[PDB]
């Protein structure tokens, strides 16, 4: 009920030496503000702690990296000259007091700087329905999505059944595997089980859903490519129950 | 002087109902408060424990960790682990005008599988998809699953799934490709699995 730390925009792909601008807003009563960049090759790394809107801390990022707080402790942090190891998630964290008081995070802002943007593709998805032979082995019945071929790495996959949301029986993969995984931007895979009981999948009213939201290209972005401009969106699966 | 926070090991994985231990070192003693924080993947951090520079200890729930500052260490042992405590513990300290984060303990918490039923199953293929599919489950958590051979079969780890409303939890990992000779006989055949893992006749 009570917001957490909020942070906006959720996901970016820009390309080399283009700027941005993220801004996170603190929990109410939290005064102090911090920014910290993790990567997977240097992790979690300081850049810098605003309080009463002026900068208190700071980490040991170059210049082209600032920050800002307004009066209501609001917080922005600017990223100019953009490089490709830029990509990261960039954390904010909020605290009455970050000497004697815990951090809150908020989710992160997760940026990947690319080279070209026609280096940017949504996901593929499909669902690939139950083996018979689980279902007479198991009583039980696994259905799998596969989100495919996908660049950047800014998709969230679900399951829905029946139009409501599930997590009792899935299984998604933590990470993503590189199709090709020597190079730089390679495309992505992503897999996921959903399993039910074999009386549940033997009614053929029961509806199943794998959704994947991808994050791509903002409107503001020139495409001019003949394949479908790589926008955000939603791409979708999806199965009905079978009797016998 | 120049602070150094380490954190071993980098990778725990280990079976539910096990007690767990986590370090970190530091190696300036001249820290306000050292925190414990979980990061889950695809989200932020949560704190678990605040310790001040004056105390020696701080617990809540099965989490507790001691701080030896002048030793530049600090223990977090988690009691009773649970599926649900799989997460990267981070360590950080706070310095007079900097924060300085370890690079983690990657912590994966098996749950006991009570009757193992290996067996490796053909999905059906997708009439909107050119991939064939196959999937390995009902394994126990001390099997591994390696990557194929073959650069264009794509291989999962094993995730663990939880049927709750039976009581009821599953390893598996998917196995899949679009190349013609690929039989979900032969997908895993880089690992080592059960010698009674049922195949189905397809």
């Amino acid at each position: 009920m009570k917001a957490g730390v909020t942070q906006t925009p959720r996901y970016l792909i820009k390309t080399r030496g283009q700027q941005v601008t993220l801004s996170c807003s603190p929990i109410s009563g939290h005064r102090s503000v911090s920014w910290y960049q993790q990567t997977p090759g240097q992790g979690l790394q300081f850049l810098f702690e605003y309080f009463s809107e002026t900068q208190r801390n700071k980490g040991n990022f170059p210049g082209r990296f600032s920050g800002r707080q307004f009066s209501n402790s609001r917080s922005e942090m600017n990223v100019s000259t953009l490089e490709l190891g830029d990509s990261a998630l960039y954390l904010c964290a909020s605290s009455f007091d970050s000497g004697n008081s815990p951090l809150h995070f908020g989710n992160g802002t997760r940026l990947t700087v690319t080279e070209d943007l026609n280096k940017v593709f949504p996901p593929e998805v499909a669902v690939f329905e139950p083996s018979e032979a689980e279902i007479s082995h198991t009583q039980k019945a696994t259905l799998v999505c596969l989100a495919t071929g996908f660049f950047p790495d800014h998709v969230e996959l679900s399951w829905w059944v029946n139009g409501k949301e599930v997590h009792s029986g899935v299984c998604t993969d933590p990470q993503p595997l590189k199709e090709q995984p020597a190079l730089n931007d390679s495309r992505y895979s992503l897999s996921s089980r959903l399993r039910v009981s074999a009386t549940f999948w033997q009614n053929p009213r029961n509806h199943f859903r794998c959704q994947v939201q991808f994050y791509g290209l903002s409107e503001n972005d020139e495409w001019t490519q003949d394949r479908a401009k790589p926008v955000t969106q939603i791409v979708s699966a999806e199965a009905w129950g079978r009797a016998d | 002087m120049k602070q150094e926070v380490t954190q071993i090991p980098a990778a725990l994985s280990v079976p539910e109902g096990e007690n767990l231990v986590l370090n970190c070192s530091f190696t300036d003693s001249a820290i306000y408060n050292l925190q414990w924080f979980r990061q889950d993947p695809g989200k932020g951090l949560t704190s678990l424990l605040l310790i001040q520079s004056s105390q020696r200890e701080q617990t809540s729930g099965r989490l507790n960790a001691s701080l030896d500052k002048s030793s530049g260490r600090s223990t977090l042992y988690i009691a009773a682990s649970q599926p649900g405590d799989s997460a990267t513990y981070l360590c950080a300290v706070t310095n007079f005008n900097k924060f300085y984060f370890g690079s983690g303990t990657k912590l994966n918490v098996k749950p006991n599988i009570q009757n193992p039923d290996p067996a490796v199953y053909q999905l059906r293929d997708s009439k909107s998809s050119d991939k064939s599919v196959c999937l390995f489950t009902d394994f126990d958590s001390q099997t591994n699953v390696s990557q194929s051979k073959d650069s264009d079969v794509y291989i999962t780890d094993k995730c663990v799934l939880d049927m709750r409303s039976m009581d009821f939890k599953s390893n598996s990992a998917v196995a899949w490709s679009n190349k013609s000779d690929f039989a979900c006989a032969n997908a895993f055949n880089n690992s080592i699995i059960p010698e009674d893992t049922f195949f189905p006749s397809p």
